[PDB]
């Protein structure tokens, strides 16, 4: 199978579920293309789906693909742990991808279901940009016929926050645009500052979108709680020390005008993920518990 | 004349090495000498006595500016000239924008209530110590410095309590505050630098000499005060500075990075350790900077103050055309 | 005149010399119209001096302008009490006002030779949006021979921050425009921060476009100094508790867009004014000196 035709299967899994997260997506064609590769030899297949994964990092910049892709050869390395034979390996492959599959699938669910408790009736919710899980949790809050005000930041490069008010007035909720600028104005209405996660790294940090640093430092100084939602596949081994210390391969392509930013762990709250909800030191234990 | 060769001794002192030690000794030097100046040099208008002023206030100030005791010195003696001037013959605030040849003898005897005020500014500091010292406290200081030393040392003639004296590695004079008020009974400890942190969590409060005081609050004063200014305002711990008011002075940090003074670096490195001193660059400066956000209280001959009312004290001393000088 | 070359007149001038401030602008008028005033009364007077303040205010709402005319007011206050006619204090009040306007033409020039001496060489300086006298004081390091570069933040509510740039590009200087949201991201490289007033409180917080305030706890959390620069007639006897203690007639009208915020002064490191260069405590001093 040809670098192209996974090109377009990544492109129409993308376009037929908008709703479906970039990561499930990659994981969908990785799966797919094991599912048709013919290939006899384990490291044939990790040679090949390595390539495939800088191919589809190179489609798509975001850091959920790499984080996705790296979840991927660690499970196929895992998968073929305890299989000396090819053939049994190749099945459990399917299967357990089948169950993978299925299980992130039912992840944001698991999300939305635990992570509507903290939302106290009459608070003030602050998100920064058009992201999936939070809008998820706020529809389970509000089926909870719990009442809330939200504000959402523009995010400037592309207008993203208007989106999400635009779904979120589909559901009834009073909303307020607000400009990137105008964070530490809003800082001192909040409650409590909830927002979703690009990809999380080692220490418990978030990569995220660009304007969430400031948000996130404005919060700590006011000493409001400052939650992060994020899926267990956007775990990932990165460590940056700092902003510069990012890979330029996720800041751009995504006079300058980064996409990306980093949080330190030392300004997040809790997380809340299918797992549950986790101190900062739980990524950590996570990532050190999958690779021995 | 005379006098010409007196200053220029002076300035030989002040570029080779520092005769009298203490600091009151340069301001009391500094005010006799411009007062023979005054005396002896020959003028008809206040202009050219300030300009001659200006002259050799720039010479001895050039001669050593790591120390600006001399040229504070010479500010205040210009705004005593201006003073006198104003009076004998007729500050920028919003009031002011909104609204609008015998003064020898008083700017002698201004010269010379001056010296006698300095005189008893260790006194002062002195009698209003027992103010700030409760029993059973822990003091830290840092380096030598005679008024903390005075400070302490009589301030312990009616309480008890522990004082931590930390060595300012290279020139170890900690050391010399340690014996020296050990020979007063107050039960002091000898520490090095490295320890600072360490310790800085069981002291009470910290009380430390300075240099020179800048307008802004910040401060100059021995190598590692930075250090534990930082640990002080960590742990919260209330931090006291001694100094008296000759000790002002009206410039600020950022003024061509001639800030620091660097000494030979024979003390940080010996010279015995051979080949590896080429590759290796050595530096040894004496004096940090501190901000004045570290800072919790002046104490000086004048009494207690905030490093926020800093400034107004530069109005009182200096005008602001001399601050160039 | 009456209530129409006022309008009329302030805008003239403003536009006839568009680099000159709208508060200096407005202390011109109000000296203008006590030029042609044509009434004998003191209380009179000083009662279509206030009247003419809010209907200048009713335009360019901004502090500056209330700074100003509160500072004709003192001014015109303290003439008369070291007088007794109206027919003398007349002549006395124009030339005290000529003065006045002579001192407060040459604030860019002492701000700018007071604080060019602040910038290092290979130096970094942050900026958030448009301000003159930020302008100038960079006109005077460059003429210091000067070796730095500057970032500047876009100021999106109205993209004033581009034109900054180009300003000063024209000025062959190393410029770098960023998102407002990428200040957290930016302020590591930079190595201080400088921005302009739109009015100083009696604290010593500033009170200035949205942006600032984030920056400010930004530059907290970043250790670096955050300096100001405004002129003296920029005070005023306002005291804001927090961001919505400040008067709504100068958050809003130049779903929720302000356009000016408020910073306090525990956050400022120095302010640099034709008075001086002062500690953030110094202003209140000064304020409560007029009116003792």
């Amino acid at each position: 199978m040809d670098d192209k035709e996974l090109i377009e299967y990544f492109k129409s899994q993308m376009k037929e579920d908008p709703d479906m997260a970039s990561a499930v997506a990659a994981i969908r064609t990785l799966l797919e293309f094991l599912k048709r590769d013919k290939g006899e030899t384990i490291q044939g297949l990790r040679a090949n789906l390595t390539s495939a994964i800088e191919t589809l990092c190179g489609v798509d910049s975001s850091v959920a693909v790499s984080s996705g892709g790296e979840l991927f050869l660690r499970f196929i390395s895992l998968a073929s742990l305890e299989y000396s034979d090819y053939s049994k390996c190749k099945k459990i492959m399917i299967e357990r991808g089948e169950l993978f599959l299925r299980r992130i699938s039912l992840s944001r669910n698991k999300i939305a279901d635990l992570c509507h408790t903290f939302i106290k009736d009459g608070a003030t919710i602050l998100t920064h940009a058009y992201s999936r899980v939070v809008l998820r949790v706020l529809e389970a809050a509000v089926a909870a016929k719990k009442r809330f005000s939200v504000y959402v930041t523009e995010s400037q490069p592309d207008l993203s926050g208007k989106k999400m008010a635009k779904a979120l007035c589909h559901l009834n909720v009073p909303v307020t645009v607000v400009l990137d600028a105008a964070v530490g104005y809003i800082m001192e209405k909040a409650d409590l500052v909830i927002v979703g996660a690009e990809g999380v790294v080692e220490n418990g940090g978030i990569i995220n979108k660009i304007g969430t640093n400031q948000m996130a430092v404005c919060a700590k100084a006011q000493n409001k709680p400052f939650y992060v939602v994020a899926e267990s596949f956007k775990f990932v081994r990165l460590f940056p020390l700092n902003q510069q210390d990012v890979p330029d391969k996720f800041k751009y392509k995504a006079e300058e005008h980064p996409w990306v930013d980093y949080t330190a762990p030392s300004l997040i709250t809790l997380l809340f993920t299918d797992l549950g909800v986790l101190t900062p030191s739980a990524v950590s234990d996570e990532l050190i518990k999958l690779y021995l | 004349s005379e006098l010409s060769e007196r200053i220029e001794s002076f300035v030989e002192t002040l570029k080779r090495g520092g005769g009298p030690r203490s600091s009151e000794e340069m301001a009391r030097e500094t005010l006799g000498l411009l007062r023979q100046i005054i005396t002896d040099h020959r003028w008809s208008n206040a202009g050219e006595l300030m300009e001659l002023i200006r002259r050799e206030g720039r010479r001895m100030t050039a001669a050593q500016p790591s120390e600006t005791t001399v040229g504070n010195m010479v500010r205040r003696v210009l705004k005593i000239i201006r003073e006198e001037y104003g009076r004998l013959h007729g500050q920028e605030s919003l009031h002011k924008l909104l609204t609008s040849a015998q003064l020898q003898s008083n700017i002698i005897e201004a010269i010379n209530e001056l010296l006698v005020e300095l005189e008893g500014t260790m006194e002062n500091i002195a009698a209003q110590a027992l103010e700030h010292i409760h029993s059973n406290e822990v003091i830290m200081t840092i380096g030598f410095s005679r008024t903390v030393e005075a400070f302490l040392k009589e301030a312990a003639r009616k309480r008890k309590f522990h004082v931590i004296v930390a060595e300012c590695a290279p020139f170890c004079q900690g050391h010399e505050m340690a014996v020296n008020l050990s020979k007063a009974g107050i039960e002091t400890t000898v520490m090095t630098d490295a320890a600072i942190f360490a310790v800085m969590s069981r002291v009470n409060k910290v009380i430390i000499g300075t240099k020179t005081i800048l307008a802004n609050g910040a401060l100059r004063a021995v190598t590692g005060t930075h250090t534990l200014a930082l640990a002080a305002k960590h742990h919260s711990t209330p931090l006291i500075v001694c100094a008296p008011m000759f000790k002002l002075s009206p410039q600020f940090p950022n003024e061509e990075d001639s800030f620091h003074k660097f000494v030979a670096p024979e003390e940080v490195l010996p010279f015995t350790e051979g080949d590896i001193l080429e590759k290796v660059s050595v530096h040894c400066p004496v004096f940090d900077y501190v901000p004045p956000e570290l800072i919790t209280l002046f104490i000086s001959n004048i009494g207690g103050n905030a490093p926020s009312y800093i400034y107004r004290l530069m109005s009182e001393l200096y005008h602001p055309d001399d601050h160039v000088l």
